[PDB]
């Protein structure tokens, strides 16, 4: 079976460098051009260069060259490729690319793919996060029903768990998946809806769990004044 | 190589949509991807199938325009569609297929808590659920003006049910805060908009 299969995602500081590799099996590495595309979340893939893998030659786009570095072990059947000084203009999945089993004069388009090396530069550090209530009001509370939740603010890395007392309360609990700020660090909400009535005789703690920073917090969210 | 081609297209299951790709050398290559997912060689030298590429998918091309055809849409073609030539690759189609009845968004916004107001900060969050197709635009108003400013939107995520729910987060200070007698969070679904508003205490 033709395949190309890369080394796992990497975290990387704002300076570092990074070497993604791809290994290729099925076919003759030497005999086809490994080409590397990148793709920024949500973006269009970017070309980033092809390399050789028969006498190591390489070419580069342009607003690579000095800065990428791809290489080959074609003893292993494994192409590496090495980007240096990284900012977060260079976070995206990086994948490896060839042509093999086309009936293709051109060498383009590539019809084999590695599964994609996430690369992700960021200057955020492992920080538990800080959590808001989220009060109940007259204007969350609707036909008996009141909407309550906590902002659980400026965590890193995912993930968090969200809980209501100690997951006693789960129906009509919704945990929004969380925002990644410009700062690097991530932001969620939690809601619950639970009966307006209910107010004040219930108490409704939201309990938040940051395995990777190790933090847990335990805060309630009761009407305001 | 600039390759151009529509943001978005849309279909119901079982009928045809066709993606345009307008540039020199285009549809040389068609891709499409699904999230987390390499993209998939489907189209190559304008209308040719690799081995594996479904019978539905067919390419054309008109002077210099590139056509991709699915023809009976199903819910497995709903992904991204790039075409490309040679190095350069075009900005991508998100191509929407209508697998559910039209669903308008439920919008819940939540002024910034006493809590954080005492740590010199303020957060409103406008929480969108329970909406179909995956799409909203998100505006913010201070009074009656705009801001886009310290604005953080999610990307829409499916929920349990199948619909979907998206987030945005309006950073301000505390005195941009309280120098204002509300603020509006307007989220656009389909041409036609919901509003909520929150005032300081
Ligand atoms: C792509 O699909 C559109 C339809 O969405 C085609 O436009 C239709 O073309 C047929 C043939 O001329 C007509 O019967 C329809 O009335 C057209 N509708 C509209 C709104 O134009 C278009 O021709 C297709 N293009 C390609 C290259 O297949």
């Amino acid at each position: 079976q033709v395949q190309l299969v890369q080394s796992r995602a990497e975290v990387k500081k704002p300076g570092a460098s990074v070497k993604v590799s791809c290994e290729a099996s099925g076919y003759n590495f030497v005999d086809h051009y490994i080409h590397w595309v990148r793709q920024a979340p949500g973006q269009r893939p970017q070309w980033v260069g092809w390399m050789n893998p028969r006498g190591g030659g390489v070419n580069y786009a342009q607003r690579f060259q000095g800065r990428v570095t791809m290489t080959r072990d074609t003893s292993i059947d494994t192409a590496y490729m090495q980007l240096n000084r990284l900012t977060s203009g260079d976070t995206a999945v990086y994948y490896c690319a060839t042509q093999v089993k086309l009936d293709s004069s051109a060498g383009y388009p590539f019809d084999i793919w590695g599964q994609g090396t996430m690369v992700t530069v960021s200057s955020a550090s492992t920080k538990g996060p800080s959590v808001f209530p989220l009060a109940p009001s007259s204007k969350s509370t609707s036909g008996g029903t009141a909407a309550l939740g906590c902002l659980v603010k400026d965590y890193f890395p995912e993930p968090v768990t969200v809980s209501w007392n100690s997951g006693a309360l789960t129906s009509g609990v919704h945990t929004f998946p969380a925002v990644l700020q410009s700062s690097g660090l991530y932001s969620l909400s939690s809601v619950v809806t639970v009966p307006s009535s209910s107010l004040g005789t219930q108490t409704y703690i939201c309990n938040v769990n940051h395995k990777p920073s190790n933090t847990k917090v335990d805060k309630k969210v009761e009407p305001k004044s | 190589s600039a390759l151009t081609q529509p943001r978005s297209v849309s279909g119901s299951p079982g009928q045809s949509v066709n993606i345009s790709c307008t540039g020199a050398y285009s549809g040389l290559g068609w891709y499409q991807q699904h999230p987390g997912r390499a993209p998939k060689l489907i189209i190559y030298e304008v209308n040719r199938r690799p081995s594996g590429v479904s019978d539905r998918f067919s390419g054309s091309k008109s002077g210099n325009t590139a056509s991709l055809t699915i023809s009976g849409l199903r819910t497995e073609d709903e992904a991204d569609y790039f075409c490309s030539a040679f190095e350069y690759f075009g900005e991508g189609t998100k191509l929407t297929v209508l697998s559910q009845p039209k669903a308008a968004p439920s919008v819940t916004l939540f002024p910034p808590s006493s809590e954080e107001l005492q740590a010199n900060k303020a957060t409103l969050v406008c929480l969108i659920s329970d909406f179909y197709p995956g799409a909203v635009t998100v505006a913010w108003k201070a009074d009656s003006s705009p801001v886009k400013a310290g604005v953080e939107t999610t990307t829409p995520s499916k929920q349990s049910n199948n619909k979907y729910a998206a987030s945005s987060y309006l950073s301000l200070t505390p005195e941009q805060w309280k120098s204002h007698k509300s603020y509006s969070c307007q989220v656009t679904h389909e041409g036609s908009t919901v509003e909520k508003t929150v005032a300081p205490t």
